[PDB]
């Protein structure tokens, strides 16, 4: 029953067709799967395995190690927060109070409207501009409330 | 188009690595053929593969991602071994603090491109890697671009510039896990399955990438590469200490008024690192501990140290996160613990139930939670997480921790 778009096949089609062997554009298909649909759709799962001539048993292993990949909540743009050591000496908390504020929700939650969903991760190195976040592949310098609130106005 | 990246500070006192990376936008293949760029790899092309070994060996470089194994005595034992070879560009710089080798990636791709091609000839791969983490998706695009660029200009592709050796630069993305750093899990990676490190030896020069000789070298050490050929291999070795020659990058953060990467000699101390050149501390506090990423901690009595790879030097990456008077070193602790609970791929049971536990109880530790037991229980986690460990992770995932136990006893006996 479940069938990928023909614009995201296409793109699909493409990464499997970058690599020597199939297989290895694993990784690329599940970020365009999550780039398409804002998660990875567990129905993906099986039509991706086919084409990667991989058994759905090894995608579902490789979907559930690689952190970036997220099977429950699906969210148009997904806020990335550096919770690590150096963002935290210079304000991961000042970060996500500030996020609190704008869009009502905490890590790992995801506003009513779908839109938004605050995801804690690891150092995106990137730390001599802390506190880090990105804003889907877009990454920032959190400065304040005020600077915060502008850029997220900027995802529609 | 590109996707936003914060404009890190960049600051070089030999402009090298950093000629163009100082300035903080992506440098195109015309701008970098206007200052000689691809010419090392032209004079690479008319040498022998034996030669360029030799050159890259008399140099004196040595790996910049965190293990300094030889460069060029790591391409003399992939050699040895039979054909197909592999190159494979480790772009996955995960490691808290260091965010050294994507202002190359995002500002000079053509300077990695370039050191890409010359390595790959000399160990005579003819499929090359860039495995690129997941959370860098500008660098990734600018990476494939910059690919484009060069196989337009004939720097890719079938019989380069005449010389009849082809190459294509495959780009793969990683999708989370900081353990695809290490070399074997990049393969496994690559390959299209978990992270997961195998068991060493065999090590990846003699059976890697489907079992065939494949070459890990990081980011930051293939940007040698080129200087190496440009230059040759006696200019290159009179850069900084003899025993320690060539540009080395500098990622610093924290407490500093200047936090950005700087490129300096390997003969600088900690304390220029942090005083001379990133402007001091933030309100002229003092200086209370540097973490070396995830794996040191220096004490403010440690700061006259070099900024090498000697056992009394500061080692790793050169990664330096500043700590001032204010920060409490036991919440500190408590994120570089937080990193290895989420980073252990869980293969080793001391490793996995070890960085679980060190970081579960720090937590409880620092709450004011601990029970007596959970005290003597943290300190034995910290020093067991190492038995049985088949990759670097769970050898250092106590190491930082032990160290702040050792050099600030105060400040832990506060939280008993
Ligand atoms: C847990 C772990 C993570 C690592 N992460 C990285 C990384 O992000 N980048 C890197 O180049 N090397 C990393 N390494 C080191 C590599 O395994 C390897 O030593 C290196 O890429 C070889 O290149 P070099 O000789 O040029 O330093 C890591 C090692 C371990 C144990
Ligand atoms: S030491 Fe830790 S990270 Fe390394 S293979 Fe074993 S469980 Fe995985
Ligand atoms: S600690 Fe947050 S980006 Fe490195
Ligand atoms: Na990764």
């Amino acid at each position: 029953e479940f069938e990928f778009p023909e614009e995201l096949k296409t793109k699909l089609q493409e990464h499997i067709n970058y690599f020597p062997k199939k297989r290895q554009a694993i990784l690329l298909c599940l970020h365009e799967i999550q780039n398409y649909y804002g998660y990875i759709p567990p129905e993906s799962l099986k039509p991706l395995a086919d084409m990667l001539e991989l058994p759905l048993n090894h995608v579902e292993g490789v979907v559930a190690f690689y952190d970036m990949f997220d099977r429950e909540d699906k969210a148009k743009y997904r806020i990335r927060v550096c919770v690590s050591i150096v963002c935290h000496l210079m304000g991961t908390n000042k970060l996500l109070k500030a996020l609190e504020n704008i869009l009502g929700i905490k890590p790992g939650e995801v506003t009513p409207d779908g839109k938004f969903k605050i995801v804690p991760v690891q150092c995106l190195s990137a730390c001599s501009e802390a506190p880090v976040f990105m804003v889907n592949d877009d990454e920032y310098k959190f400065e304040s409330e005020v600077q915060l609130n502008e850029i997220l106005s900027r995802y529609t | 188009s590109y996707p936003a990246i914060p404009r890190i500070y960049a600051e070089t006192t030999l402009n090298m690595l950093l000629k163009r990376a100082k300035k903080p936008r992506v440098h195109s293949i015309d701008e970098y053929l206007k200052d000689g760029g691809y010419q090392a790899l032209e004079k690479a092309l008319n040498m022998s593969p034996e030669e360029i070994i030799d050159w890259v060996d008399k140099s004196t470089l040595r790996g910049r991602g965190g293990a300094g194994f030889p460069t060029g005595k790591k391409w003399k034992f992939a050699v040895q071994n039979p054909g197909p070879r592999y190159f494979i560009c480790n772009a996955d710089e995960s490691e808290p603090g260091t965010f050294k080798d994507r202002i190359i990636i995002e500002r000079d791709p053509h300077l990695l491109i370039e050191g890409i091609i010359i390595s790959s000839y000399a160990i005579g791969a003819n499929e090359a890697y860039i495995y690129i983490r997941g959370e860098y998706p500008a660098g990734y695009y600018i990476l494939r671009d910059a690919i484009e660029e060069a196989k337009k200009k004939g720097f890719l592709g079938k019989n380069i510039l005449g010389s009849g050796f082809d190459l294509e630069i495959y780009v793969a993305r990683g999708a989370g896990a900081y353990i695809c750093g290490e070399e074997t899990a990049l393969i496994e990676s690559l390959e299209g399955k978990r992270g997961h490190p195998r068991l060493k030896p065999p090590y990846p020069v003699q059976k890697g990438l489907w079992g065939k000789p494949t070459v890990v070298n990081n980011v930051e050490t293939i940007a040698n590469v080129p200087f190496i050929i440009s230059m040759g291999w006696e200019e290159y070795r009179y850069i900084g200490p003899s025993d320690y020659a060539g540009p080395k990058l500098f990622p610093v953060s924290g407490k500093v008024k200047k936090p950005g990467v700087y490129e300096l000699p390997m003969n600088t101390t900690l304390r220029e690192v942090i005083f001379k050149y990133a402007g001091g501390t933030l309100g002229n506090k003092k200086v209370k501990a540097v973490f070396s990423g995830a794996l040191d901690c220096f004490s403010s009595e440690e700061l006259d140290i070099p900024m090498d790879y000697s056992p009394l030097g500061f080692g790793g990456t050169g990664t330096v996160i500043v700590l001032t008077e204010e920060d409490d070193i036991v919440e500190a602790a408590l994120k570089i613990a937080e990193f290895y609970e989420h980073e252990t791929c869980g293969q080793c049971t001391p490793c996995r139930v070890g960085c679980y536990e060190q970081a579960n109880l720090l937590e409880k530790i620092y709450k004011g939670e601990a029970t007596e037991q959970d005290w003597e229980g943290f300190d034995f986690v910290n020093r067991n997480i190492q038995p049985t460990s088949i990759c670097g992770l769970g050898a250092v995932a106590g190491r930082l921790i032990r160290q702040t136990l050792e050099k600030f006893p105060e400040e832990w006996e506060k939280y008993r």
